[PDB]
RNA sequence: GGUGUAGUGGUAGGAGAGCGUUCUAAGGGCGUUGAAGGUCGAUCGUGAGGACGGCUGGAGCGCUUAGAAGUGAGAAUGCCG
RNA sequence: AUCCGGGAGUCAGACUGCGAGUGAUAAGAUCCGUAGUCGAAAGGGAAACAGCCCAGACCACCAGCUAAGGUCCCAAAAUAU
RNA sequence: AGUGAACCAGUACCGUGAGGGAAAGGUGAAAAGCACCCCGGAAGGGGAGUGAAAUAGAUCCUGAAACCGUGUGCCUACAACAAGUCAAAGCUCGUUAAUGAGUGAUGGCGUGCCUUUUGUAGAAUGAACCGGCGAGUUACGAUUGCAUGCGAGGUUAAGUCG
């Protein structure tokens, strides 16, 4: 059974019972989410829908809002005797899914 | 202001009024700031040298020659570069001292003790005698008036069974009327004056 | 004023400026002198007028 | 009042030098050889970032363009027809379903021919 | 505090704000039930940098607020080993 | 934009359109005027390429649309009409 | 570092001479400084003992790096490599527990660092490597900004007691 959702600005593959990673959501750990938008119904036929599927929905729950391990940006020019250097870690949210549209 | 009166064990025997061009005024908190960095600044023995390039037991030839030998050329065997040569730029003899003008030490001296009164961290008491210089009833006094803390005790003049008594103990230090500075009230947790004492202080900070 | 929390007036002390200390600062290599030249030299510079 | 330069200077480079790990010989042992090969790694590392980007969609695009060619279209009209039918599937999810669903791919292809039918 | 809108390549060079070293004062602490230093780790912060744990080691050392500086090293056909 | 005040650095430029002199209407030559890029500018195109064509990097993404230049294979896109 | 010299230093050493001139501190609380045995010419070592500790044994506190070895998990004999970075199968492990750690066949991309230059990968300049040391300071004047006290006023110098 596959379902695929535009979340944050992407496309994510989907089903019942497997986790997902997902850009920062502004929901509270233990809270239910719908994503409104679903862009194909797969599983055994397929609904291929003009941008989206009408009146299909998905469900899950939000488990752990995080951050990503640490990426350095460091920047130099050869011989002008001057560099600069950033850290960044990056948030987000894990979601598991629960029924697919029904 | 008024602050009570002790003796050297007893009761408020009634109370005391103090000036209030000197004990009430409403302290200035930068001039004493300005105070305390320069009291201390002024404490230092600035006693430091060190031997600069011309002052070390060394060298006036010319190592090798300036070319040919490979080398990099050099100039003395006591150059700063060198190991066990003379020192750029270090400590000297020094003075460190300043005056502050005459008006902010006063303003200074007078918001002191008046932060002291402010918050009844001042004791007055009649007088302080001893037969022989004791510390044993020192100590016993300081109790009497329930004094647990870091004490200036502020003495008159040829009171000098009192200052050998109150020496030598870890809380307490003595200064006479002729003699309190800026850094010896703050340092303090309180004051213990006496009433001759008090009004000496009076007839000098006017 | 205790002597464990001093604290001088705003505006009333800044700190200093080392020159030579590595490049981020702003001032190392060179130390605000620019390039060669006799203003570049150590005792370098004309007399007044 | 002297300052002795005692344990800084190590602390920083051995931060250096453990950056350097797994490089080869006196890339790995040597300060300034670490130094310099670290200041490269990370200029690297900055381009490679973006051109991550630039790598996948050129795979997904290759392998949709050998799906398609199956269904009787090759990769150009294939996307203008999905997009005279408003459908609005990435490059990623189209690669995969050419992969794991081909069912999927051939409804999409046979409304991409019915779109550009007209 | 919210929300909008706009901005954020940089040599010489100007301006701002900080990180770390040693020493002084005041305060509150730790230590043979093991300080400083050394070594290893998969840890934290936007940067200089900060912790915690193991092993080694044997007597001293942090933290807060203010002060003072012989206060930071990769290069000089540098000097000593 | 103008006015007062604190602190500077620069006084060796280079190529490419365009319009003139010196030269032989030679030079990646030389000396002026006018516009741009480089200097002090990463990214795409030009095989490789300071200065030409497109375009100005605060940071993260395994999302989308275009510029100059391109679509038989190396090598992404038409063996298009 | 501090005197050239913390130690038998104006010494050893160098020069005909006048003169130039170093290096080199630390067992343990207490020598209790290893009786006896074994291999060996000896040096050195292994037991046994001293001692809180000997991997504190006289080259004796701590014991960093260059540099030299021994053992092993993973790779390597059709391959043109500024040595990494991004993508990635197989094998081996299992941590400050989290989108884990080591190695890595194979594929894309990619001409060190510093200085001086209109302009550098430069066949222009410097550096064998590792460690230590090694460069805008102070006195007195002049000016501007900030800050505090007094305000048509502001302020003392030498000196005297302390």
């Amino acid at each position: 059974m596959y379902a695929i959702i535009k979340t944050g600005g992407k496309q994510v593959k989907v089903e019942v019972g497997q986790a997902i990673y997902v850009e920062k959501l502004n929901v509270e750990a233990g809270e239910k989410v719908v994503f409104d938008e679903v862009i194909l119904v797969g599983g055994e036929s397929t609904k291929v829908g003009a941008p989206t599927v009408a009146g299909a929905t998905v469900e899950g729950t939000v488990e752990k809002h995080g951050k990503q391990k640490k990426v350095v940006t460091f920047q130099y020019k050869p011989k002008k005797h001057s560099h600069r250097k950033q850290g960044h870690r990056q948030p987000y949210t894990k979601v598991m899914i629960e029924a697919i549209n029904a | 202001p008024n602050v009570a009166l002790f003796k050297q064990d007893g009761t408020q025997n009634g109370e005391i009024t103090l000036n209030e061009e000197i004990f009430g005024i409403e302290p200035n908190e930068s001039v004493v700031y300005d105070a305390i960095i320069m009291q201390r600044a002024s404490l230092r023995q600035g006693t430091h040298a060190v031997k600069n390039r011309s002052a070390v037991r060394g060298g006036g030839r010319k190592p090798w020659r300036q070319k040919g030998t490979g080398r990099a050329r050099q100039g003395s065997i006591r150059s700063p570069q060198w190991r066990g040569g003379g020192v750029v730029f270090g400590p000297t003899p020094r003075s460190y001292s300043y005056k502050l003008p005459k008006k902010v030490r006063r303003l200074a001296m007078k918001s002191v003790l008046s932060d002291k009164v402010a918050e009844n961290n001042l004791v007055a008491v009649e007088g302080l005698s001893f037969d022989a210089p004791k510390t044993k009833e020192f100590k016993q006094v300081l109790a009497n008036l329930s004094i647990d803390t870091k004490v200036l005790v502020v003495l008159e003049n040829g009171n000098d069974f009192a200052a050998l008594s109150a020496r030598n103990l870890p809380n307490v230090s003595v200064v006479t009327s002729d003699n309190v500075s800026v850094l010896d009230v703050v340092s303090a947790n309180k004051v213990l004056a006496t009433q001759t004492a008090l009004t000496q202080i009076e007839e000098v900070l006017a | 004023m205790k002597l464990h929390e001093l604290k001088p007036a705003e505006g009333s002390r800044q700190v200093r400026n080392r020159v030579g200390r590595g490049t981020s600062s702003g001032n190392g290599k060179t130390a605000g002198r620019g390039q060669k030249g006799q203003k570049a030299r150590s005792g370098g510079g004309v007399r007044l007028g | 009042a002297r300052v002795k330069g005692g344990t800084v200077t190590r602390k920083r480079r051995k931060k250096v030098l453990k950056l350097a790990k797994g490089y080869y010989g006196s890339k790995h042992t040597l300060f300034k050889s670490a130094k310099e090969q670290v200041m490269n790694s990370y200029y690297y590392a900055f381009r490679d970032r973006r051109q991550k980007k630039r790598d996948f969609r050129k795979l997904w695009i290759a392998r949709i363009n050998a799906a398609a060619r199956m269904n009787g279209l090759s990769y150009s009209k294939l996307m203008h027809g999905l997009k005279l039918a408003e459908i609005d599937i990435n490059r990623k999810m189209l690669a995969d379903l050419a992969v794991n669903d081909a069912a999927a791919f051939t409804a999409l292809a046979e409304q991409a021919k019915d779109a550009l039918s007209k």
